[PDB]
């Protein structure tokens, strides 16, 4: 086969979730290899969020660029991520009359809470061996007229489904030294 | 052929399971070679990387002579698009 | 929630008025709400537990913006299974 | 205020050990909690406890009733 | 305000826009006002 | 005439070719007329 699209990025659907919270930061992870499935060394690659580029972030010499787009003050709804590899040194002989660099978008949804708390689990996309407990990880905003002003202590509680058998369940609680946000981890026992 | 297993029990209702029965034939030649699967347009040199052995694992001296090439275009000619492109330009190489 | 033709479903929530003229802080605001959202409801009847919490989970739904859409079913999952599992590859039996 | 949480998985497997997590919180005298998985006929045991301080989030097993066709059924 | 053919009226404020989904404590909501209202500067400009 | 290949004239030896259409109890308004050389033997590359 001979090809002519030398460089190509996609996006990773392990990683990326498709809601996203206020207040928590929205992870855009690119992989960009080119040919026959090599990575890349440093470049740069532009993260537009609506119709503006804001990111310009380089990759991390395995081509697994990430990129943190602040979701603050977002109540729209569609929110259509799009990212591209643009540099005008690359060799780009399109075929099929389409665009003319490397390109990918994503389209995301709006996560909905009432009074204003978002949970986030940042996933795993490695296997987990036997007899080892794993530190999965969690993110949290709790805002204000939420839980309660002047309690700095919050819990919360834990469920493992293994396969229709409620299994490995806990209760983890969190003192609050900063004000609203933080990560807090899971001592979750993976077993047989 | 593909021979089928067929189980019935007193809980289960069928234990299909499959074969993959072959003719135990030897051809007495066997090549590897590994293409790259996949060329950019701005490479000059192609590798080709061939062995071969016999049944038993046995190196077998001969000629090795690889020929590639392809077509151009191929509009379609007449009322479409006549004379197009060559006979594809076919090269050639021979080695031992 | 549906197994074996049972839906196991509790009714949909009242369907709020899209004319209800309502103050915040500022301006004079009207509600509505998309189609599409998330929410714990959804994050849920997902992994297939039931909940029977009185604190609020589900999404407020104004009338006229209602679910809609008929059946939105992508790929719905990304899975590696199947059959066959073989291409044409014959690698004849070569060994003894 | 007391706010409760069930958890139990919407397809019980019939004949197997399942488990059911409870999780009262926010009262503040003791108090009498009671889970019953309503069959056709018969009650289930899963929860007959006195509850002792709030934050009780207790979850145990409990052994469905073999079936032969999948059938609805309550949880109270 | 309009005195011998003389204005003198500050120009009108900026018009937002109908479609920025604001959101308060519940629901969802878009911002719209009643062409005719009244606030402090019609209980002025007609004392003058 | 509309849709339908009706004449197919050969031409007179110095490209002049003559054909009559027959108009009578033609009650159209537009009329569109088109000529093309149809022969799957000769060279169109076209370009645009
Ligand atoms: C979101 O809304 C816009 C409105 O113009 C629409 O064009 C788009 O298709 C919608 N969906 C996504 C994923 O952007
Ligand atoms: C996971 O990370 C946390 C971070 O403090 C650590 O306490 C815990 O021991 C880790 N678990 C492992 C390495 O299994
Ligand atoms: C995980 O659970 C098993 C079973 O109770 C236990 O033996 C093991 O010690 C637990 N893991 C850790 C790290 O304690
Ligand atoms: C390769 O094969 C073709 C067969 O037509 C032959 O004409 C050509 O001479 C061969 N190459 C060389 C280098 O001889
Ligand atoms: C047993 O179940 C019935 C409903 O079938 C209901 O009265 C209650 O849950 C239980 N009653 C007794 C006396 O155990
Ligand atoms: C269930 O919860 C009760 C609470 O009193 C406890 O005594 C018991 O050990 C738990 N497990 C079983 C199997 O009953």
């Amino acid at each position: 086969m001979i090809t002519s699209q030398l460089a190509t990025l996609i996006f990773d659907y392990d990683a990326l979730k498709e809601f996203y919270k206020r207040g928590i930061p929205y992870l855009v992870k690119v992989i960009l290899t080119d040919a026959n499935d090599n990575p890349m060394a440093n470049e740069q690659v532009e993260v537009e969020l609506a119709g503006k580029t804001i990111g310009a972030v380089l990759t991390d010499k395995e081509g697994r660029a990430e990129y943190a787009i602040d979701t603050s003050s977002f109540v729209q709804e569609n929110f259509t991520v799009v990212v591209s590899y643009e540099n005008p040194h690359q060799c780009y002989y399109t075929e099929w009359e389409g665009p003319d660099f490397p390109t990918a978008q994503h389209f995301v949804m709006r996560f909905y809470s009432e009074t204003g708390s978002f949970l986030d689990i940042q996933g795993s996309s490695v296997e987990l061996n036997c007899g080892q407990v794993h530190n999965i990880s969690v993110r949290y905003i709790l805002s204000l007229d939420g839980m309660g002003e002047g309690a700095t202590t919050a819990t919360f509680y834990y469920l493992a489904m293994s396969r229709a058998k409620i299994v490995q369940h806990g209760q983890r609680d969190v003192h609050l030294n900063q004000s609203k946000s933080g990560l807090f981890n899971i001592g979750l026992n993976v077993t047989s | 052929g593909s021979y089928t297993i067929t189980a019935e029990g007193e809980s289960c209702e069928s234990a299909r399971q499959g074969f993959t029965v072959d003719e135990y034939i030897l051809p007495r030649f066997s090549v590897i070679v590994d293409p790259p699967n996949t060329i950019s347009i701005l490479d000059d040199i192609l590798t080709l990387n061939v062995s071969a052995i016999y049944t038993y694992g046995q190196p077998v001296p001969g000629s090795v002579t690889i020929k590639c090439c392809r077509e151009a275009s191929s509009y379609y000619g007449r009322k479409g698009n006549c004379f197009k492109g060559n006979r594809g330009i076919c090269t050639n190489i021979t080695g031992e | 929630y549906n197994y074996g033709g049972f839906n196991l479903e509790e009714p949909e929530p009242p369907c709020e008025d899209p004319n209800t003229v309502i103050f915040c802080k500022g301006r004079y605001y009207l509600p509505v709400s998309s189609s599409t959202e998330g929410d714990t409801y959804q994050n849920l009847r997902r992994v297939g537990l039931v909940l029977g919490t009185s604190s609020k989970i589900r999404k407020p739904v104004v009338c006229g913006m209602e679910a809609k859409f008929s059946v939105p079913r992508k790929s719905s999952g990304e899975s590696d299974f199947g059959s066959s599992l073989s291409n044409g590859h014959v690698e004849t039996l070569r060994k003894n | 205020k007391v706010q409760y949480a069930l958890t139990i998985p919407a397809l019980l497997k019939s004949g197997e050990t399942q488990r059911a997590c409870v999780n009262l919180i926010g009262y503040h005298q003791p108090l009498a909690l009671s889970v019953v998985l309503e069959h056709q006929r018969v009650n289930i045991s899963i929860f007959s406890e006195k509850v002792q301080p709030p934050h009780y989030f207790k979850c145990n097993k409990f052994m469905v009733p073999t079936v032969i066709t999948n059938a609805p059924d309550f949880v109270t």
